[PDB]
């Protein structure tokens, strides 16, 4: 009931799937990437008691309904889950027919192709959108950065990569992921608080804890003197209302959760901090890109929204970088949407509709088409 | 009954009902041929091999027989349609399609 | 700034160069507002 | 408890350090050039849990113990590591006193001198061998070739050079390295398989992958028609038992790993394939050496043991060489040991003991002695 | 157990009532490897259908419970627990373990805990791992009968480990560092 | 077995390696009996 | 071959020329076996 169409700017933020339209300004879709299973079935008159309306209601059904990401590790283990996830989107919150609105498709690297293959065709059949398109979440924050040169540090919804760039020019060779997810930090948090006097395992228990991180948990630039600070610093020593109604007390954790992203010893991970992943990347970069980086040290990823994020970023680079060069990490507050924003852009980039995944193109070349000279 | 390629057993022409867990079977004396599940042409079925699209597949020395079988749990009209077990030895090939009509 | 006038009068695509020259990493955004205008 | 001595034919094969004696026939020493660090320290009664027995045991300790080459890039970043590496050798597998057995010393070009300076003195002090000597690994495969004329293509343990020669006569000007290491191929393999559906980063994970290459990964002469072959060729389409017990499936990689040595685009390297490094070298060679090369197109380097190695070698030279001339690349199966073998030879060359690095000579001239008129 | 037996015709809540019931488990309650065919077995299997003298003097009859008590350790649905069985806690752990530790586990699949003394304990242990593990690898869970004491035994050992008295918590050490001493570089 | 003689002649602490090599997860026990002897 | 006899009777060092003439790039090896003999 309008003009040609608006591309669908649908963005499965590694934790939440989100979305607006091309040229949109706010992803009108935002909500958990989980599926939920009650256990008991009190015989209950009548119905309306969905097994799997997780979408954005099921956390209302938290507890009895369990949790399921399909793309659990940024890895869609299952898809009908995610399928009806979409339908939920496009029919309750998108409440919109795919068939007539294009869409670009958010994706991080490292995917085996058939993931997209399948998602693609099924999105044409179940969806018959006018045409789709896919785009690396990473790249989609990249333009989303608009500093076409420099790396970006995508530690976002639950994701992590380094994205060296250079007026749009990025080196995949130097490009990397950090398996870390804010979910991961979640984990160690459960570890600590529970062992520290708490019994905190349950799905929405994880819900509360993630809330805890994203509201209060932080990091201090330093650690060891910042450890002594912790040794008696009462200010931190703050209890926060457990959403039961308890007031979950908090101290050194608030920060000792995230910081391990620089020291997976705490996660015990063999990996290395996100800073020196930046630095070894940059060293991989050409000789004097490095100053480009310095100006373009774009962080990305809201869960990383914590305090001092750059504070460290810079301090350690410093600790590693030649003071000769001047560093500057780059992280907008709005890093969640940034990826959505740049995707809006690109898809909304009217000089670019040639790229979208047409039903036909796929039809002649099936899904495999997607791969070469297209994604 | 129906003509046999390899298909000492043949994945049938399923006129199932909804919910009819139906076993399309090539129990065939069996290199043992690889099976190729197809609905559509660009379109695999392995990306759809799930609890509703399930397989038992195993050879016999006593009879030189191998079982391809496909139990279909929670039969749905969405999966009403054509399906294929294109099977090939190290040398041969076998192409003949079969039916899933999940009735009701 | 003049980035407004200079991008409106920028060479059609090289709004790239002009926006990102004048700090507008959101040439992305420059066009997306220009698109909310030209959508 | 015997006659004068046997020189020590000690050979840090770019990946493994190896060794026998002068006149020996098999390097009785062979093992990884890594160091290993556990993480956790489960409090564990008693001891025997070495930090750093890597040698040839620590891969037994793989996982918890990490990995460290000193000569990581054919570049000894550290030496006490390599120091006790030697001692391990000369005391566990050499289990032998340096002080009384000479030794020649394997080295590739491109080393800044002090590397050898230090190695030398310390090998006289810690080691007091009767006298040492050093010799370019490259040269040591060269005699090791015995075709004193012609280049050799040393892509070995993890190394890569072209070694134009000519009855012993080689032009360093025309001589070159290819940074490529089988480790490098390892890399791109991890890249691919992981992104292709795998999560393969860990040190011994790299162990398995290198095993994978050296057991199964190959190359097909051609690529593009050999690409179409890959497009459906089921024969390749073979899964190999992952040493967890998994059976890691394999297809186009097996070959798409190494081949990039001719196209660092895949490693993204600015460099050029190993063949045309041969060819530009040869063109640098005098007008009619080139046929010498053709007969003397000696490959070297076991990791290059793959299939078709020469197959390409010749085909592309062809593609470049005048059919006028007749080519013949030269690669024994036993290219690992070849370098050891020729070193055995030279050192074992009794008409040659004058060269060995005497304690005194170094004493009067310190280490700097080594350089002029000696190495 | 209290849940079931009581609702099943019994009024069994009291502290030492719990005493008797725990005795019941540790003397008679078991588990059968399987469940569903082992459920049909239960459907009429009279052999199980055995009453045991309630220590009042009653003889508390017993059937499917004997086993339907413990087995839920693999299915807290019965305890309703959100958790998962003890076997796949082993398995997800092992998968967390390095690539080829897993065979180490297989040989080292050491159970511990006497209350778990029941029958088939490993029987399942192995069968389900199997059901999950690659037959490539060969499994072996490890549980001595004497698992209660085992912990005591190894503690005897360590403490008795005379090459180790350096670790013990000295009055003084705590005195200078109070209790907090305990934590770092000591426990 | 010889584990007896080989542990008595095992390197002093690496009775660890020898006991646990010859199946003696009770090097624990090997020493604890050796300790009931040497307590 | 006669490379054996001709190298044994080759001029002392120019076993170089004779070995590498008769294909023996392993004059290296010719001497190394002669050395396992004369070590």
């Amino acid at each position: 009931d309008d003009e040609e169409t608006t591309a669908l700017v649908c963005d499965n933020g590694s934790g939440l799937v989100k979305a607006g339209f091309a040229g949109d300004d706010a992803p009108r879709a935002v909500f958990p990437s989980i599926v939920g299973r009650p256990r008991h079935q009190g015989v209950m008159v009548g119905m309306g008691q969905k097994d799997s309306y997780v979408g954005d209601e099921a956390q209302s059904k938290r507890g009895i309904l369990t949790l399921k990401y399909p793309i659990e590790h940024g890895i869609i283990t299952n898809w009908d889950d995610m399928e009806k996830i979409w339908h939920h989107t496009f029919y309750n919150e998108l409440r919109v027919a795919p068939e007539e609105h294009p869409t670009l498709l958010t994706e991080a690297p490292l995917n085996p192709k058939a993931n997209r293959e399948k998602m693609t065709q099924i999105m044409f059949e179940t969806f018959n959108v006018p045409a789709m398109y896919v785009a690396i979440q990473a790249v989609l924050s990249l333009y989303a950065s608009g500093r076409t040169t420099g790396i970006v540090l995508d530690s976002g919804d639950g994701v992590t990569h380094n994205v060296p760039i250079y007026e749009g020019y990025a080196l995949p060779h130097a490009i990397m992921r950090l398996d870390l997810a804010g979910r991961d930090l979640t984990d160690y948090l459960m570890k600590i608080l529970t062992e520290r006097g708490y019994s905190f395992v349950t799905t929405a228990e994880r819900e509360i804890v993630r809330d805890i991180k994203e509201k209060l948990c932080y990091v201090a630039l330093d650690f060891e003197n910042e450890m002594a600070t912790a040794a008696s610093s009462s200010s931190l020593e703050k209890s926060y209302e457990l959403p039961d109604g308890q007031v979950i007390t908090i101290g050194n954790e608030r920060f000792r959760c995230p910081e391990t992203l620089f020291q997976p010893s705490f996660i015990g991970m063999e990996s290395a901090g996100i800073h020196e992943t930046t630095y070894n990347s940059i060293m991989k970069c050409d000789i004097d890109i490095r100053k480009d980086l310095y100006a373009n040290n774009v962080l990305s990823g809201g869960t990383t929204m914590y305090p001092g994020i750059a504070d460290r970023m810079q301090k350690e680079i410093t600790a590693l970088a030649p003071s000769t060069m001047k560093i500057k990490i780059i992280a907008p507050p709005e890093r969640k949407y940034s990826v959505w924003i740049g995707g809006s852009i690109l898809a909304s980039l009217s000089t670019f509709q040639q790229m979208w995944i047409s039903k036909q193109e796929y039809d002649e070349a099936g899904p495999s088409i997607v791969h070469r000279k297209c994604f | 009954d129906d003509p046999i390629g390899l298909f000492v057993m043949r994945p049938q022409d399923g006129e199932v009902t909804v919910g009819g867990s139906i076993t399309f079977s090539a129990r065939v004396a069996g290199k043992p041929p690889v099976v190729k599940w197809f609905k559509g042409k660009w379109v695999d079925l392995s990306s759809k091999v799930g609890q509703h699209l399930q397989l038992h597949d195993s050879y016999d020395r006593a009879s030189k027989v191998y079982l391809f079988e496909l139990h279909i749990t929670d039969a749905q009209p969405a999966f009403t349609g054509s399906y294929r077990c294109e099977v090939s030895t190290k040398d041969k090939f076998d192409c003949s399609n079969f039916n899933l009509t999940v009735h009701e | 700034e003049d980035v407004w006038e200079i991008l409106r009068q920028a060479p059609p695509s090289e709004y790239e160069r002009i926006a990102f020259q004048y700090g507008v990493t959101d040439l992305r955004g420059m066009l997306k507002r220009l698109k909310g205008m030209r959508r």
